[PDB]
């Protein structure tokens, strides 16, 4: 009964889904090639520039978000890159080991990522990982929740406004189509749905917190990590 | 400034 995705909109979730497997870290060998860090600045330092990185790259596989303005790219990159990280980080949480695995490589602890700079942010990372479960997501659901937050028209300094609420309109309607088509065996998906999506957007504002914080001189900070904030 | 960000997208 409830509405299925158009043509236009399986086009959208082609572009969007192959865009995030490409940009997805090891995405069918990453369980199998995973290096649990002993017992952290230090690594979690040099992994951070490859994981903004692999979210640039993503972007840039949009062709709605190529349309925009350098500056606009520069601000929506700047919005969405930590919570697009938390959400990659979230949904290879293991249940077994309790890790989540970074960059594809590096399955970290609760504790260890806690400890290794990001404090209390990592018990929200840790806790969406768990919540997110029972979801059971696939690359399509990730690439969408991805591209949702990406465009979002409340970045400040933002000149087109419009046409990225606009950009962003398109991607909640074919992911709301493409949940109906899942009929996923979870009562009120997609209302529950756009709570993570607030989970992952506090997420990014507590980075930018915590950022502010952790200054340790500047030069100690990876390049890209300093411009995204 | 952003001239990092700014070469990574303009690639
Ligand atoms: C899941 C939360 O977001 C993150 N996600 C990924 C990731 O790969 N996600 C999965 C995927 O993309 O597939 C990462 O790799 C992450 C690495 C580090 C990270 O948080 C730090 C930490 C922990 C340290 C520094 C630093 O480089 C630093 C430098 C200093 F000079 C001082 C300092 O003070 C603590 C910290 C900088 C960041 C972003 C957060 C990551």
């Amino acid at each position: 009964h409830k509405p299925e995705p158009t043509d236009e909109e399986w086009e959208l979730i082609k572009t969007v889904t192959e865009a995030h497997v490409a940009t997805n870290a090891q995405g069918s060998h990453w369980k199998q090639k995973r290096k649990f860090l002993p017992e952290a600045f230090s690594h979690f330092t040099k992994i951070i520039t490859p994981a903004i990185t692999r979210v640039v790259d993503f972007a840039k596989k949009l062709p709605m978000f190529c349309e925009l303005p350098c500056e606009d790219q520069i601000i929506l990159l700047k919005g969405c890159c930590m919570e697009i990280m938390s959400l990659r980080a979230a949904v290879r949480y293991d249940p077994e080991s309790e890790t989540l695995t970074l960059n594809g490589e590096m399955a970290v602890t609760r504790g260890q990522l806690k400890n290794g700079g990001l404090g209390v942010v990592s018990d929200a990372i840790f806790d969406l990982g768990m919540s997110l479960s029972s979801f059971n997501l696939d690359d399509t659901e990730v690439a969408l929740l991805q591209a949702v937050l990406l465009m979002s028209s409340d970045r400040p300094g933002l000149a087109c406004v419009e046409r990225i609420e606009k950009y962003q309109d398109s991607f909640l309607l074919a992911f709301e189509h493409y949940i109906n088509y899942r009929k996923h065996h979870v009562t009120h998906f997609w209302p529950k749905l756009l709570m993570k999506v607030t989970d992952l957007r506090m997420i990014g504002a507590c980075h930018a917190s915590r950022f502010l914080h952790m200054k340790c001189p500047t030069e100690l900070f990876p390049p890209l990590f300093l411009e995204v904030f | 400034e952003n001239a990092l960000l700014r070469y990574l997208l303009d690639k």
